[PDB]
């Protein structure tokens, strides 16, 4: 489930585990799986696979819990082994503290640019600027598989409508992985004024580095966590041309090959990169698998925009 | 307590005439519980119908005759069900009492057959989900 | 045609004008 609190019912029972089925499954039965693993109330009963097939036994069917019971197994069933079901049926829970986060955008498909809003007890919030340092923004585009940074735009004044805002005061050190980690004021409701929603931008995916200008360069995209560059099989105008779109530089000037600007740096993320000149994005061209490249950094492509 | 038999030919006719067992005594290994299924586990038949490969099932489960729920049958279950009553490939099922009403207790209990078993008796049996079958809907069944 | 996977709990069931 992408945390502790989300996921396929799993019971260890006879030394080997073993799935429930979703027939019956309510909120009641969520509940008390949810309690049982110190997760809460429960706020969705997911049905029918929802995180994937489970494998091995379905231990549970027909659960008839009064929602009072300390453990799934004091609930009424059929009893151990006793079903009808396959694992197609396997039944999963969601609890109020499973907790994700987005950015969202009106204006942008770019999927790393918006308003930060965290998923907690069944709602989406906004998260308040104060205490908001470049380090917990540089979190959450890592976590978000976004960049490594980011910076805090200002907000638009031009939004009248109030949001509920969970969390404000996020405070994060050097080190953690998720906002989770990182102090902050505790949970309240309440009403935002549009000043102190959050809204990040993180840097694009894509730079230029060594050119003479922010125009020319090797071009570097972000993937995976790390930065890797792009092998010159079929890089021609059409490529250089999107690449230079991406950055709002101008036409596409020259496509220049064998790391003439240097060689650069890590993974080779894309090869054989086929743009027709007209895609919003370098990711939105046909190239051959990420991170799988028979180039060198010898091949290691370069444009010069306008 | 266990008892042990070291052998007996088979054409005894009780198990105390099967020679040289042992009641109790020693140390059994780790390889407990053998487990029987007889023929006579489950005994189908047909009744009712102009042929005898053609009838209402009806299934002696212990010593008591049960009719089977139209919900309850598969076509897997009667290709079985031909089979071991030797009657050749399943024709047709029928619902809906089309052979008459069982009387009696009916099994509210599911064949989930592969189809290859050579006998009901083999076949998973699954517990029937929530409901009062009644014997107009009685399964019938035609074989080849 | 005959190949499923399901059981009759998922027997599919209309209601038309
Ligand atoms: C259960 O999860 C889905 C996931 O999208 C969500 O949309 C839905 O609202 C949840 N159920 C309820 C009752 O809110
Ligand atoms: C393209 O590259 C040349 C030399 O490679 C550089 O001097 C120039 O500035 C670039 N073109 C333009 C129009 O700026
Ligand atoms: C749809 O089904 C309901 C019960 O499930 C039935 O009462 C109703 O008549 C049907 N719809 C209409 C519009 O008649």
């Amino acid at each position: 489930g992408g945390g502790r609190c989300a996921g396929r019912v799993e019971i260890y029972h006879e030394g080997s585990w073993g799935t429930i089925c979703d027939d019956s499954w309510d909120l009641s039965d969520a509940h008390v799986v949810c309690r049982q693993l110190g997760c809460g109330e429960a706020i969705n009963a997911t049905g029918s696979a929802h995180f994937g097939e489970g494998t091995g036994p379905i231990w549970l069917d027909e659960m008839k819990c009064n929602g009072k019971e300390s453990r799934i197994w004091q609930c009424h069933s059929h009893g151990w082994g006793q079903q009808n079901c396959r694992h197609k049926e396997d039944a999963g829970v969601i609890c109020s503290e499973f907790m994700s986060l987005r950015l969202t955008s009106e204006a942008s498909r770019e999927a790393c640019a918006g308003r930060l809003e965290v998923f907690y007890n069944g709602a989406w919030g906004t998260v308040g600027k104060s205490s908001m340092s470049e380090t917990t923004v540089g979190v959450v585009c890592r976590q978000l598989g976004c960049a490594d940074k980011g910076k805090i735009n200002p907000a638009s004044l031009d939004k009248a409508m109030s949001i509920p805002m969970w969390v404000d005061n996020v405070q994060c050190p050097k080190g953690p992985d998720t906002l989770w980690q990182c102090p902050s004021s505790p949970w309240e409701k309440r009403l935002a004024s549009p000043s102190e929603e959050t809204w990040i931008t993180c840097d694009n995916k894509i730079r230029l580095q060594e050119g003479p200008t922010s125009c020319s360069g090797r071009v570097e995209i972000w993937h995976g966590g790390s930065w890797g560059t792009v092998c010159d099989d079929s890089w021609d105008l059409d490529d250089a041309q999107v690449v230079c779109q991406q950055l709002g530089c101008g036409p596409a000037l020259k496509a220049f090959k064998e790391a003439e600007f240097g060689q650069g740096t890590g993974p080779i993320w894309l090869n054989e990169v086929k743009c027709k000149g007209n895609e919003s994005s370098l990711w939105d061209c046909p190239a051959r698998r990420w991170g799988h490249s028979e180039c060198g950094h010898k091949e290691d492509a370069a444009v010069n925009c306008t | 307590t266990w008892l042990f038999l070291s052998s007996c030919n088979g054409n005894e006719t009780s198990l105390w005439d099967c020679k040289n067992w042992q009641w109790g005594g020693l140390t059994c290994d780790h390889y407990e519980e053998a487990k029987i299924t007889c023929s006579a586990h489950r005994e189908p038949r047909l009744v009712g119908g102009d042929i005898p490969c053609s009838g209402r099932v009806e299934v002696k489960h212990g010593d008591t005759w049960g009719s089977i729920c139209d919900s309850d049958f598969s076509l897997e279950a009667a290709s079985v069900l031909c089979r071991e009553l030797q009657c050749g490939t399943v024709v047709s099922i029928l619902g809906g009492a089309h052979f008459g009403e069982g009387n009696g207790q009916i099994w509210a209990e599911e064949f989930q057959c592969e189809g290859h078993e050579s006998h009901l008796s083999l076949c998973p049996v699954a517990p029937r989900p929530e409901g009062t079958c009644s014997h107009s809907r009685d399964v019938g069944v035609v074989c080849s």
